[PDB]
RNA sequence: AAUGGGUCAGCGACUUAUAUUCAGUGGCAAGCUUAACCGUAUAGGGUAGGCGUAGCGAAAGCGAGUCUUAAUAGGGCGUU
RNA sequence: AACCCACUCCCGUUGAAAAGGUAGGGGAUGACUUGUGGAUCGGAGUGAAAGGCUAAUCAAGCUCGGAGAUAGCUGGUUCUC
RNA sequence: AUUAAAAACACAGCACUCUGCAAACACGAAAGUGGACGUAUAGGGUGUGACGCCUGCCCGGUGCCGGAAGGUUAAUUGAUG
RNA sequence: AUCGCUGUGAAGAUGCAGUGUAUCCGCGGCUAGACGGAAAGACCCCGUGAACCUUUACUGUAGCUUUGCACUGGACUUUG
RNA sequence: GGCAUGCUUGAGGUUCUAACUCUGGUCCGUAAUCCGGAUCGAGGACAGUGUAUGGUGGGCAGUUUGACUGGGGCGGUCUCCUCCUAAAGAGUAACGGAGGAGUACGAAGGUGCGCUCAGACCGGUCGGAAAUCGGUCGCAGAGUAUAAAGGCAAAAGCGCGCUUGACUGCGAGACAGACACGUCGAGCAGGUACGAAAGUAGGUCUUAGUGAUCCGGUGGUUCUGUAUGGAAGGGCCAUCG
């Protein structure tokens, strides 16, 4: 019945927006399951962090079957 | 939940450090780990903490 | 210290060491130092002739810093690889 | 000496060089919980960073 | 229509000591500086001691390196 | 009645009075009232008990020291651009 | 004492309980002193409060009194490892 | 150099706005206002304030009590 | 089995007198109800006192007795996770609205290989809407250890075979962030799982499942080790309360 209780608030989102260059370790998604998934150069972590495993600049291209938003990385 | 100690089967005294349900798994586990101080895999067979 | 009643940082990590009663009278004299010493030698009671190192030192290492100037003997005084290379390349030499 | 340095502050923060070292908290007690990455990283001896830097050196008498 | 003061004239509140840090300003400079004390005594002497010329490590120790490490790999701190 | 007390009203409240006055009231041979001298004193006395009293002071007198206690509180902090 | 005189306190009477005397008890680091130059019809504590009629039930809690002797249990002992 | 009203306003105005009244100064009275005067609110809150009382709060202590070892001995008997 | 006794010791009882006690008598100091001394008496190794020790002990003492709070008290709540509020990056308050956690698991982990769920339908000689299947339509609505949200075909769901990578040393670089903490991680070295091999594997679909320091305990250790050789204690490393 009583009421209070949230939590702390994780921090999500996109990190490294879609024309930025990245270094070869840096997060790009904090991400609560795949909203984004891992294209070309990128990564997908354990909590489902997307972090670039190549340099280059982000791609955040929508391809392929079951319309899915990948995140790569074009060495450019 | 209460935890145990695997000790190693070759002549060093490291352990790795885990649990064990006692009243579902009682028989003590022979699982092969890494030990570092002979720096090859040999089995862990332990309990008893104390 | 005093962070308003958290835990300050001087007794919320642990405390790391000890400290060495071995190295009170220890004591370390650059190759800078040891053309200053007078008559072509370098003992503990010489390295205390000049103010180069305290009284109640005992043990000296002498280190690589600089260059050595003169021919000094060393005697009863540990000295590291570059310092000692650097000693008999000067000159100097190394008894105990 | 007419000032005391405070002594739990001393025995916690070695003065380098590099500045003043000191351990890191949880590595005591419990340790089957943490993985052995988070066990291998407060291992070490640190740095003290910026904003604790003014205070400890104060309470280490040396402000 | 909150406090304080009737008014005047006197008085009435960031000091001092000792340790230290930073700035400014001087002296000496790989060195600088003395404390007690001595002194026909603000001189001169007294360099014991303090800080600097090297660091790393919990330490032994080793040292332009050192610690960790099985590692001449990585990494931390350091080095005209 | 003296004496001792203090129930009521009114006055007085900057009083004649830091607890009274005037009218009335209670006890008045007793568990009475009183002089003089003495004893008990500060976590300590004495108390037919009310936290009463202990020098106009009392849920711990007064004075002097520790002492310039302490105050995350209040007040104040003095010439000029 | 100085806003409460009362239904409050006290009281005779009552009951409980302690105390065999160097008393229980009180004040006293102690000596001592009060109790008391008294002695159980005395003395302390407690509650009730003349008188009249009375003063019911409960011994689980807690206290107080007595009881075996079983478990526990302190200093001190110091076997053995 | 101290009016009324209606507003306004730290929100109940002699002092602000607008507007009415009002020659200057006493004396005797009366107290409706000057949130009148008296007491750094007693109620309430707050202070990592205090005091004193309570207890089956915590921690102790006086006193009372148990045993050991001293002061403290011999002699018998029961007894391990 | 023990016969007997002494060389002893430990607990009781009774007795004795000589310690000790007497706020008993009588002398004496002395003209003294004090106090000593002598003696008689009585108790008696008890009493009592010192020290150690258990018990009792508001008789007395020094303290404590939380905060938030539409004033305070009462109730409720304090840490952590999920959604809303939250204004399409993060973040964002309320005694605002809703739910959860203080764990499980040696396989519910790893890997290789394989496989899709659920639902209507129509089928009556114990179940009759229903179990077991044969799936036509199907068309993610199933499942996921657990709340919610977000994710899942390379399924992250499901089955089987082997098995320990639920490794050690680290760690480029980021995310988060006052600090202490926290989060992700390519790669390198050493050894291993599976797989023919590319390769995957530093736990689990993901985010809760927790707790600083100081004290102690345990196992190592190259270190220290108060004259020296050792120990004691300390240090570092791993771990427990």
């Amino acid at each position: 019945t009583r009421n209070g209780r949230d939590s702390e608030s994780k921090r999500l989102g996109v990190k490294l927006f879609g024309g930025q260059a990245v270094k070869a370790g840096n997060i790009l998604v904090r991400l609560r399951g795949t909203k984004f998934h891992a294209g070309y150069g990128v990564g997908l972590g354990k909590d489902h962090t997307l972090f670039a495993k190549v340099d280059g600049v982000v791609k955040f291209e929508t391809k392929g079957a079951f319309g899915r938003k990948y995140v790569s990385i074009v060495a450019a | 939940r209460e935890l145990i100690r695997l000790v190693s089967s070759a002549g060093t005294g490291h352990f790795y450090t885990t649990d064990k349900n006692k009243r579902t798994k009682p028989e003590k586990i022979e699982i092969k780990k890494y030990d570092p101080v002979v720096r090859q895999h040999v089995i862990y067979k332990e309990a008893k903490i104390k | 210290g005093f962070e308003g009643g958290q835990q300050p940082l001087h007794r919320r990590l642990p405390k790391f060491g000890f400290v060495s009663l071995k190295a009170m009278d220890r004591a370390e004299v650059r190759t800078s130092e040891l053309a200053k010493v007078e008559g072509d030698v370098v003992s503990l009671q010489t390295l205390k002739d000049a103010n180069l190192i305290n009284q109640h030192v005992q043990r000296v290492k002498v280190m690589l810093s600089g260059e050595v100037g003169r021919a000094v003997t060393l005697k009863g005084i540990a000295a590291t690889k570059g310092a000692r290379a650097a000693i008999e390349a000067a000159g100097g030499k190394f008894e105990d | 000496p007419k000032m005391k340095t405070k002594s739990g502050a001393a025995k916690r923060f070695k003065k380098t060089a590099g500045g003043l070292k000191h351990k890191h908290a949880f590595k005591s007690h419990i340790l089957t919980k943490m993985t052995t990455k988070r066990k291998r990283q407060l291992r070490g001896t640190s740095m003290l960073n910026k904003s604790d830097v003014a205070r400890v050196e104060r309470s280490l008498r040396l402000r």
